[PDB]
RNA sequence: CCCCGAGAGGGGGUUUUUUUUUUUUUUUUU
């Protein structure tokens, strides 16, 4: 594929001045970057900005029937797919590509394994007709950090997005539309964060393995520059309530356990901010749309 | 893109109306001397309807040939002869059960569509519409 | 306030004055029309320039072209049997760098770069249709002019308008309000790559953060507070 | 480049100008939609379908 | 469904509806697209078959180097009759050993010789079936190299009877295949000759089609 | 829910072991010579692994070759009859399988010495016979184990070992019954020291009790490392002596 | 073919091999076998299993499983799968093997269906999947020992409820713990190789890749059976055969089977 | 087993100055005056072990040599190998190694030798001396900076192969010595390479000169057309003993082959030398034969 | 034809824009020219890569025919023989469909080809000349030819139309139509209606989007 | 413009109707030298 | 740097899957 060219001065700067407690964008090895969350005119449509990184999450759902083997469960699927849009080095449509698989991995683990969505209350009429919720995540701008983006804009847009009201004669569906009645929230069990961890060494292998104090540096939501020079990556989510929803330590640079202990208490930090975060911004948008129904009738 | 313009351009001239595809659904029952007939309603509960797909197979292409399919589908549907569909009397097989945490619900019997071997009827094509291609 | 240009528009110039093309204006091979291409403003060189007057088009970009007699910032990302393979920009098409396009060559001494070094150079052929060259020397004097390896420091990546200008325009205040704060080396390339060491990592990083910044904004009266602030929150 | 889906009838279902070449004029395509109607006259009449 | 095709909707379920010793035509060159093609059409009994062959090559291959010529055969399921992919591979199989030894390759070195098959119109009129098109496949083949220009050492045909198949070449002297399936026990002799009865009128029929034609 | 004792008040549990037990660990080196440069079948439990390194060799393709370091690959193969309910579909190119490979390579390359293999491919090849239970911490065993056997140059073992989380009660090395009852966190320790390559929840646990996990599991792997260790120099006084 | 051999060793090969006294390269006559190695019964979680080991490293895996069908609905009551490491599950070696091996193996044809039957409804379904991990030649015979030895020490669940569902139709159940050992007669598959006139059983890499033709010939109950194809071992040596070399082949097979299934019958 | 030996088994998967075996991690000593070598790496004054395998102290260079491995090309190995590609200037033959040996168009000698005038079109017609499947005898000329190897045939000893048949063996089981090539009885001779690569031919006459129009011929796929059948099956003799002495972990010498030769008369037809009772045993014997020849 | 966009907005590629008309909102990007593919080189000009994302689901075979028409406007607007054995990358991810999808895909289409354009332009790609493009539908019973339709429009629409032409000689002279894409029950009077007011539309648009062009890119430039 | 139409179907014969085949219409078509080969078939689902 | 040659010549330094003990009055403090 196309690669990014980096060189030997670039690679003994960015991870000297990480020995000199600097990174590049002027933050802090435990500070994540700002999150903007912004709601377009309809429902589950959400764009969550990080910095130079922009991703644009859309939520949509259409009548369809449930699998044999779940009869009271509605469907659920959530699409990452990659395009040259976020630079030339993602090729359009690879989707067996390692940090891909591994994306696509840890948000389905975040969200769908988790049970964030209530698909039980995605049913309609059991073993026929049921709601199928999609997630399409629409990655815009890179500068690291696509699955923390990710995770938020899913989330964001899954508590954000409103179905059609639905009355049931029988097994006649009545989709009464937004002109008649408002539409219906979707059932959220958590709220899951991600918090992805980059670790570099600042010497060798051989003092990694055998070294006897550690020194391995981690910082927090690196950036491209900084994520393309990183020797092991570390994802853990978690929630309000205190629980680990899931970690991935794929393989990487072998870290102390103590410290990815730390590292997870760190994210809970950073995951509690977070989700009150998202809240506040819900409900100013629901406060804005209420206002403005209010002049719209005023002036009706 | 052969595929799509030839599925769009079909529902944009508006050749074939949903209602002429509507299955007038007939029923089977057992007479007497133990046989089998089937009476069909005309001119007037479980609704069906009839779909259609197509199989293009272009050989020794010289050039564009996306006309050529055009062409040929509109002759293809022109002799479309849609089968009689019919379902059994009272087939045994009914509601089927299936149980939650403590509630109960029925899920909706599903009725086996069936097929006549001979009968049909004639596709409803809006003749006024049928255009043809030329580039 | 300026005199924006579009393409396809009429060219001002008329046919009866000679005129030497470049960046942005096309002279059509079937036609013979010579017509604007892309979008920015016109520069028509005045009358009496030995009675050949040149017309360009300055226009925003940031995806390099190689043209011959540039000075440019590439690294070393592979190394073939007579020459070097260097990229000049991500996901460019490979530039060529010969082992005899060094001070003090021979055929029986490689140089000894490596793969990874920068190399600031300048391009000697930059055919359309084929591999474009660099070299690090001046092919009549034999000697380094200023070209060869980049030892250590930061590259900044920057778009080639803000290249130019920090290479040709003598007004331009970012290296003077750079020298008000600290001492510094730099190498600029016009293929938007910028190389800047300094004594200490700090004032490297400054550095890197102020042109960054400055790159940006792109305001001019705008670089003596940037450069103060970046300075200052490093001390911190 | 013109495509055209011309009903027997007069009217069109399909117009496609794809003008990358030489200027499409608009005798080009008059003289492109009285063909349409020529040919799809003798498509559509010739095999009594 | 599928993001490359046009299925139609899901819940959508396929129609079901209730309850001399052969004929044959050829053709050979009909197809501008390739450098062979050809058309066999059978009819007999309850069973009619048209399939079409075609041919593309030599053309390149780009990989390694190679003496000899590289042959490939697949076979396409039509628009009626369905078959498995595995049947379909191993009848692939099965011709590619068979034109292997007929195909002159030393004649094309580094290239590489593509036979296609369309199983276009397989009618089962009864009011391993893959057995009775197999000899058909053979003629269709062979007339299509033929039609091509690629040299073959001698006119491959072949026979079927009771899901026996053999192909024979220089006059029924020599096999070039054999294939057995479902069958009798110890009736080799007898199927042999019934089927060199059958490659025999085949290979008349194809030389008169590749002359007059 | 669970009507059988998971962990019954007399600290056994359903298969008999008690909650700081290992399953049966039993290595093998040297299965496949004619098939592999190293191999080892591994039967952790009812688990069955046969692992294949194919290498370091020639790649097949110039177009994939790296100058400065091998390639290393790693194939999972997780057959049809690997648990009691045959699948239907194939896992070849399930995304959960993809992840499995690109966990195992991302782990193997900060250990393995790759750059002293320049120009050359090194495959790895992996067969799951039979599934219960912890097969990502016996994939990682089977992997380290045929790597030594092929000689390829690595800085330590890496040992895999999986711990359930039964609401209070951990439970080192645990089957598949085990894991449908409960969270479990895979690990993936380096050597006999504390530092993790790989630390896998797919699982809600709480945060509290994750360093207590952490702390059973490592335990448990250094136990894995010295069993894989004892076994491969036995080995090896078999051979050296002839 | 897969083994890479130059001009010089092909020549002298062959003409070694196409002696009338046929020499083979490692001195076998034209109907002696290689040593192979068998297990079976280590897949506990399965209802039966085999693991057979050739000289030349080559291995393959068997496992059995079983599934309760209704045989009404179910026509195919044995099912073949192979898997060939180092291969697509769509190469051409793969389905091909695949759909000979579901041939040679099928419910009225090789294979005594009636011991898989449970009531007049609902009958067992048998799944056969091969696991080739390693073969240097045509794995159809190596293949055909593994299922043989596999489905020879392959045990069933046993019936508790009654075998009549037309009338009293009671839901199929089974005992605890008992289980009848499935009897049954699997077929074997031979492979042999045509060099010049002379015929070879169970043809090594080497002799393959300069062989004329080749044959696979099916067997079972004592005697020669679907399916029978001819095979090219490679692809830059075919030629045709004469008809008497058809009928040698099925002769030989005919009076050496019994010896190699006498070899392989052993509990 | 008339037919076939089958070896059957249930219930199971499978079967089942001292020298300091070390494993990876483990530490080997602690003086950093130490130089460590191929096996090993360091950190300050600790050394451990990479791999699986035995200490080795040469000097003040220590080394740890693993068990396994592939065979590792010395400057000046005979080896045997097969041209994989052809390409440019040079041909990529295999050894056995981690990577194909290279054999430049200047490193062979061209047909007719010292006589004939360079041509600039041999390099385009490389296919006609040597193609991808060739066998061939090479010295390993040089070795680049991975550890690859430049080979060479500058010679009448090296080149192209023919009249025989090929087989091979661990390269552990053959080492180096003054010679590779050796004459055996049965008019045959055996070409031993150091990478376990190994040619079994007919006794030419250059053979027999080594202890006691034809350079234009020196690159022909063809045999000798008068090759006895007592030769090819004394090839196939050599052949099974020398697969009987790998399977017993014997190290190849020219003596144990001929010795096993011999002693292999035993058993009439040929083909009885590859069942396993029979290997043992003729390994067996030949270790026992050199006890008590050597006490 | 109150349109509104914006230019280099995106960081990691040469150029970018988000054009906006009503409710069909398309962010565009423009990556070139760059090293391309074995398979995409042509000998002499430039390869263009032409990527469609749709606002909901995956990509599809609609979207197939979107890259498809929008080859056609962009390929003779590029002076492709400016870069031989060369690629540029243009991707559009329609952000907001503004009609019903299932039903039509007309406003995507002109939304898609005005921000390729602009991205173009952002890149600075040499462009032979400039490009507008409107969507414009005749309704059912008023027979009115409205340009710029709604989504409610579309749905009571006998005809949509997407027309996109090539301007030269600042955005006055029309040089060729680019694209027309008829669709629907149409007579000849209606087409040539159609054309005279859609070039009226078009050659606003072009005005409207040389003033956007200006805005944005003479800030960076200099006097 | 040659074509053949209902020759695949198989309600091709009113008096020999096919059993074996779900083709409701098809269509032949060769123009020149391209050949087009059309068939139609069905499918019925339940309307809610 | 390495290979080759009585004479500073030549060759190379590798490119979605083990989740289901079912029953008759509001509110507050007890
Ligand atoms: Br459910
Ligand atoms: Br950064
Ligand atoms: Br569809
Ligand atoms: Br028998
Ligand atoms: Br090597």
């Amino acid at each position: 594929a196309k690669d990014i060219e980096i060189s030997a001065s670039e690679s003994k700067f960015i991870l000297e001045a990480l020995r000199q407690n600097y990174r590049l964008d002027g933050r802090s090895f435990d500070q994540f970057r700002d999150v903007e969350i912004t709601f377009g005119k309809e429902f589950g449509d959400v764009s969550v900005k990080m910095g130079n990184t922009k991703v644009h999450c859309r939520i949509s759902c259409q009548i369809a029937q449930p699998y044999e083997d779940r009869p009271f469960e509605g469907l659920f699927v959530i699409s990452t797919e990659i395009s040259p849009m976020a630079g030339s080095q993602f090729e359009n449509g690879n989707i067996t590509g390692e940090d891909e698989v591994l994306c696509s991995r840890i948000i389905e683990k975040s969200v769908r394994r988790s049970g964030a969505l209530d698909v039980e209350g995605l049913c309609i009429v059991a073993g026929s007709k049921c709601w199928a919720v999609r997630a399409d995540v629409h990655f815009l701008d890179c500068d690291g950090g696509f699955i923390d983006a990710s995770c938020i804009a899913v989330m964001a847009g899954l508590m954000h997005f409103k179905k059609p009201d639905i009355t049931v004669h029988g097994e006649q569906i009545i989709v009464h539309p937004v002109n008649e009645r408002e539409p219906v929230p979707l059932g959220i069990l958590h709220i899951p964060i991600c918090v992805t961890f980059s670790f570099f060494n600042p010497q060798d292998t051989e003092e990694n393995i055998k070294g006897e104090t550690n020194s391995e540096i981690s910082i927090i939501d690196a950036t491209l520059k900084e994520e393309l020079l990183r020797d092991g990556v570390l994802t853990v989510t978690l929630n309000k309530n205190r629980e680990v929803v899931q970690v991935s330590k794929a393989g990487g640079l072998p870290m102390d356990a103590l410290t990815l202990m730390k590292c997870c208490h760190e994210a809970y930090s950073i995951i509690e901010k977070i989700t009150d975060q998202i809240l506040q911004l819900l409900k100013e948008d629901s406060e804005k749309r209420n206002k403005y129904a209010a002049m719209l009738t005023s002036e009706n | 893109t052969i595929s799509q313009k030839l599925h769009d351009s079909i529902l944009h001239s508006r050749i074939l109306p949903k209602k002429a595809l509507k299955v007038k659904a007939g029923v089977r029952s057992a007479n007497e001397d133990g046989t089998f007939s089937v009476l069909y309603p005309d001119e007037l509960k479980r609704k069906w309807s009839y779909v259609l797909y197509a199989k293009i197979v272009v050989l020794s292409r010289t050039g564009p040939v996306f006309d050529l399919c055009w062409n040929s589908l509109m002759y293809a549907l022109q002799s479309v002869k849609l089968p009689r569909a019919f379902i059994d009397e009272r087939a045994s097989d009914l509601r089927m059960t299936i149980r939650t945490r403590g509630r109960s619900a029925t899920i909706r019997e599903t009725y086996e569509i069936i097929c006549d071997q001979t009968k049909s009827v004639p596709l409803m094509i809006n003749a006024k519409n049928i255009a043809f291609a030329s580039n | 306030m300026s005199t924006f240009i579009f393409p396809g528009d009429s060219f001002p110039v008329d046919p009866t004055t000679p005129v030497k093309l470049g960046p942005g204006i096309y002279c059509d091979p079937n036609t013979q029309e010579i017509r604007p291409v892309n979008t920015g403003v016109l520069h028509v060189s005045a009358k009496g320039k030995s009675g050949v007057q040149t017309a360009y088009i300055d226009y925003s970009s940031k995806r390099y072209i190689p043209s011959v007699n540039d000075f440019v910032i590439g690294v070393i990302i592979g190394t073939f049997s007579d020459s070097y393979k260097v990229s000049l920009q991500n996901f460019s098409s490979s530039v060529s760098l010969s082992y005899m396009a060094f001070p003090n060559a021979s055929k029986k001494n490689r140089p000894t770069l490596q793969v990874g070094d920068l190399v600031y150079a300048r391009v000697c052929t930059a055919e359309k249709e084929l591999e474009a060259e660099i070299e690090c020397f001046d092919s009549t004097t034999g000697r380094d002019a200023g070209f060869g390896i980049l030892e250590d420091g930061m590259i900044i990546d920057v778009n080639l308008n803000f290249a130019r200008q920090l290479l040709f325009n003598n007004d331009f205040p970012l290296l003077k309000v750079l020298a008000a704060h600290t001492k510094f080396e730099v190498a600029i390339g016009l293929n938007g790559k910028i190389w800047v060491k300094c004594e200490e990592l700090s004032n490297t990083l400054a550095c890197y953060r102020t042109i960054m910044e400055c790159c940006q904004k792109n305001d001019t009266a705008a670089f003596k507070d940037i450069a103060k602030r970046q300075f200052k929150e490093i001390l911190t | 480049t013109i495509s055209i889906l011309a009903a027997p009838s007069g009217n069109y279902k399909q117009l496609t100008l794809m003008g990358g070449g030489a200027k499409i004029t608009p005798e080009m395509i008059k003289r492109s939609l009285l063909l349409s109607r020529v040919r799809a006259d003798d498509l559509s009449t010739r095999f009594n379908i | 469904q599928d993001r490359r095709r046009l299925l139609g909707p899901a819940a959508a379920k396929p129609m079901a509806f209730s309850n001399s010793e052969q004929e044959l035509s050829l053709h050979t060159g009909f197809i501008e697209n390739c450098n062979g093609s050809a058309l066999v059409e059978a009819r007999s009994l309850g069973h009619q078959t048209s399939l079409i062959s075609a041919v593309y090559g030599p053309r390149s291959i780009r990989g390694s180097f190679t003496s000899q010529g590289t042959i490939s055969i697949q076979l396409k399921n039509g628009l009626l009759e369905k078959y498995n992919t595995n049947e379909l591979k191993e009848v692939s199989s099965f011709l590619m050993g068979i034109f292997n030894s007929v195909v002159n390759l030393s004649r094309y070195p580094k290239s590489g010789i593509d036979i296609f098959v369309y199983l276009t119109y397989d009618k089962d009129l009864t009011n391993s079936q893959i057995s009775s098109l197999i000899p058909h496949c053979i003629t269709s083949i062979t007339l299509a190299l033929a039609d091509a220009g690629i040299e073959l050492v001698d006119m491959a045909g072949a026979g079927e009877a009771n899901g026996t198949v053999v192909s024979f070449i220089k006059n029924g002297e020599e096999i070039v295949g054999f294939w057995k399936d479902d069958g009798d026990d110890e009736d080799l002799l007898e199927c042999l000759d019934r089927c060199k009865e059958q490659y025999n009128r085949y290979r008349d029929l194809m030389i008169s089609c590749l002359m007059n034609q | 829910m669970s009507r059988l004792e998971i962990y019954s008040p007399e600290g056994l549990r359903l298969d008999g072991r008690r909650w700081n037990e290992l399953r049966r660990f039993e290595s093998s080196i040297n299965t496949h010579p004619h098939a592999a440069d190293g191999s080892s079948y591994m039967e952790q439990g009812n688990n069955k692994i046969i692992t294949l390194v194919k290498g370091p060799k020639e790649p097949r393709l110039k177009s994939q070759m790296d100058t400065s370091k091998a390639l290393l690959n790693v194939s999972v193969n997780i057959t049809k009859f690997s648990k009691f309910e045959r699948s239907k579909s194939s896992h070849k190119n399930e995304r959960r399988v993809l992840e499995i490979q690109t966990s195992l390579v991302r782990m193997f390359e900060k250990n393995v010495m790759l750059n002293i293999y320049p120009r050359t491919v090194i495959d790895i090849e992996i067969h799951v016979l039979e599934q219960d239970g912890g097969i990502m911490g016996s994939l990682i065993n089977g992997i380290t184990l045929a790597l030594i056997d092929a000689g390829i140059s690595m800085f330590d073992y890496i040992s895999g070992i999986s711990v359930g989380l039964y609401d209070t009660t951990p439970l080192l090395d645990t089957n598949s019954l085990e894991e449908n009852a409960m969270s479990t966190v895979t690990l993936g320790v380096v050597g006999k020291s504390e530092k993790l390559s790989l630390l896998l929840v797919e699982d809600k646990i709480p945060l509290d009790r994750l360093e207590n996990v952490l702390a059973i599991g490592i335990a448990g792997a250094h136990r894995v490392r010295d069993l894989m260790d004892e076994e491969l120099r036995k080995h090896a006084q078999k051979r050296v002596s002839n | 073919g897969h083994m890479s051999l130059s001009v010089a060793e092909k020549s002298y090969l062959y003409d070694s091999l196409a002696s009338t006294p046929s020499i083979r390269p490692d001195g076998r006559l034209p109907h002696q076998f290689r040593p192979i190695e068998i297990f079976t019964d280590f897949l506990p979680s399965s209802n039966g299993s085999s693991r057979i080991i050739a000289s030349d490293g080559s291995e393959c895996i068997v496992s059995i499983k079983s599934k309760v069908v209704d045989h009404h609905v179910e026509n195919e009551l044995l099912q073949v799968d192979v898997d060939i490491a180092g291969q697509r599950d769509d190469a051409l070696v793969v389905e091909t093997i695949t759909s000979l091996l579901n041939k040679v193996l099928k419910s009225g044809s090789g294979v005594d269906s009636s011991k898989l039957q449970l009531t007049k409804k609902y009958s067992f379904k048998i799944f056969v999947d091969v696991l080739v991990i390693s073969s240097h030649s045509h794995p159809i015979s190596l293949i055909s020992f593994a299922i043989y030895s596999a489905l020879n020490s392959t045990y069933l669940p046993k019936l508790i409820s009654a075998f009549d569902d037309l009338e009293v139709e009671e839901l199929p159940t089974f005992h605890d713990y008992d289980m009848v050992k499935l009897d049954i007669n699997p077929p074997l598959v031979f492979i042999l190789a045509v060099v010049g006139n002379n015929m070879l059983l169970d043809p090594a890499a080497n002799e393959s890749e300069v062989a004329n033709n080749g044959l696979i010939i099916s067997w079972s109950n004592g005697k020669i059976t679907s399916p029978i194809r001819s095979v090219a071992l490679n692809d830059s040596n075919v030629k045709s055969f004469k008809p008497h070399l058809l009928k040698q082949g099925l002769a030989m097979v005919e009076k050496y089977a019994p010896d190699v299934v006498r070899s392989l019958e052993n509990l | 087993s008339e037919v076939i030996t089958i070896t059957k088994r249930n219930g199971a998967f499978q079967n089942s100055s001292d020298s300091q075996i070390v494993t990876p991690g483990e530490l080997v000593t602690d003086d950093p005056i130490w130089m460590r070598g191929h096996g090993t790496y360091f950190l300050d004054n600790m050394t451990y072990s990479s791999v699986a395998g035995t200490v080795s102290r040469v000097n003040r260079l220590l080394s740890v040599i693993p068990l396994k491995g592939r065979y590792a090309p010395e400057t000046g190995d005979h080896v045997v190998g097969r041209i994989a590609e052809v390409g440019n200037k040079r041909w990529k033959v295999d050894i056995g190694g981690k990577q194909h040996a290279v054999l430049m168009l200047g490193s062979v000698n061209l047909p007719g030798g010292i006589l004939r005038r360079k041509s600039e079109s041999d390099e385009l017609q490389m296919r006609s001396f040597l193609k991808e499947g060739d066998l061939l005898n090479a010295e390993v000329q040089s070795l680049f900076q991975d550890g690859s190897a430049s080979l060479h045939t500058r010679s009448l000893k090296y080149g192209k192969l023919r009249n025989g048949m090929f087989c091979q063996v661990p390269s552990s089981l053959i080492v180096r010595a003054k010679n590779h090539t050796h004459n055996l009885p049965g008019n045959i001779t055996v070409v031993l390479g150091v990478n376990g690569y190994i040619w079994l031919r007919k006794t030419s006459q250059m053979d027999l000169a080594r202890d006691t129009e034809s350079s234009w011929q020196i690159y022909s796929d063809e045999n000798d057309p008068s090759i006895s059948n007592n030769i090819r099956q004394a090839i196939c003799r050599y052949a099974n003993v020398i697969k009987a002495l790998a399977f017993c972990e014997i190290g190849i010498t020219q003596q144990r082959i001929v010795s096993a030769y011999e002693a292999s008369m035993v058993y009439s037809n040929v083909g009885e030398l590859i069942e396993k009772n029979v290997m043992e045993s003729i390994g067996s014997d030949i270790l026992t034969a050199e006890k008590m020849r050597g006490n | 034809m109150s349109v509104q966009a914006e230019i280099g907005i995106l960081d990691h590629v040469d150029g970018s824009s988000e054009f906006v008309s009503q409710d069909t909102k398309v962010i565009c990007s423009v990556t070139g020219p760059i090293e391309p593919k074995a398979r995409q080189e042509l000998p002499t000009q430039l390869a263009l890569e032409i990527i469609v994302r749709p606002a909901k689901g995956v990509a599809t075979t609609r979207e197939k025919v979107l890259e498809d028409k929008l080859r056609a406007v962009l390929t003779p607007l590029i002076t492709r023989h400016c870069y031989p054995r060369q690629l540029c990358q243009i991707t559009c991810q329609i952000l907001e469909s503004g009609e019903d999808e299932a039903e039509f895909s007309l406003r995507e289409l002109s939304c898609c080809i005005n921000a390729a354009f602009l991205a173009l332009v952002d890149a600075g790609i040499a462009l032979n000349s400039m490009c507008a493009s409107i969507p414009i539908a005749i309704i059912k019973d008023t027979s009115d030819i409205i340009v710029d339709p709604t989504a409610e429009q579309l749905k009571i629409s006998l005809s949509v139309h997407t027309l996109a032409l090539e301007f030269v000689n600042g955005g006055k002279v029309v040089k060729n139509v680019l694209l027309l894409d008829s669709n629907g029950d149409f007579n000849e009077d209606q087409l040539f209606s159609l054309l005279e007011l859609g070039e009226q539309k078009c050659q606003e648009l072009v005005t409207n989007i040389r003033r956007i062009i200006q805005d944005n890119i003479s800030p960076r430039l200099v006097v | 413009v040659a074509i053949e139409n209902n020759t695949l179907s198989r309600y091709a014969d009113a008096g020999n109707i096919d059993t074996k085949n779900n083709i409701l219409g098809s269509n032949v078509l060769k123009s020149g030298k391209t050949i087009v080969i059309t068939s139609i078939t069905g499918g019925i689902i339940e309307e809610t």
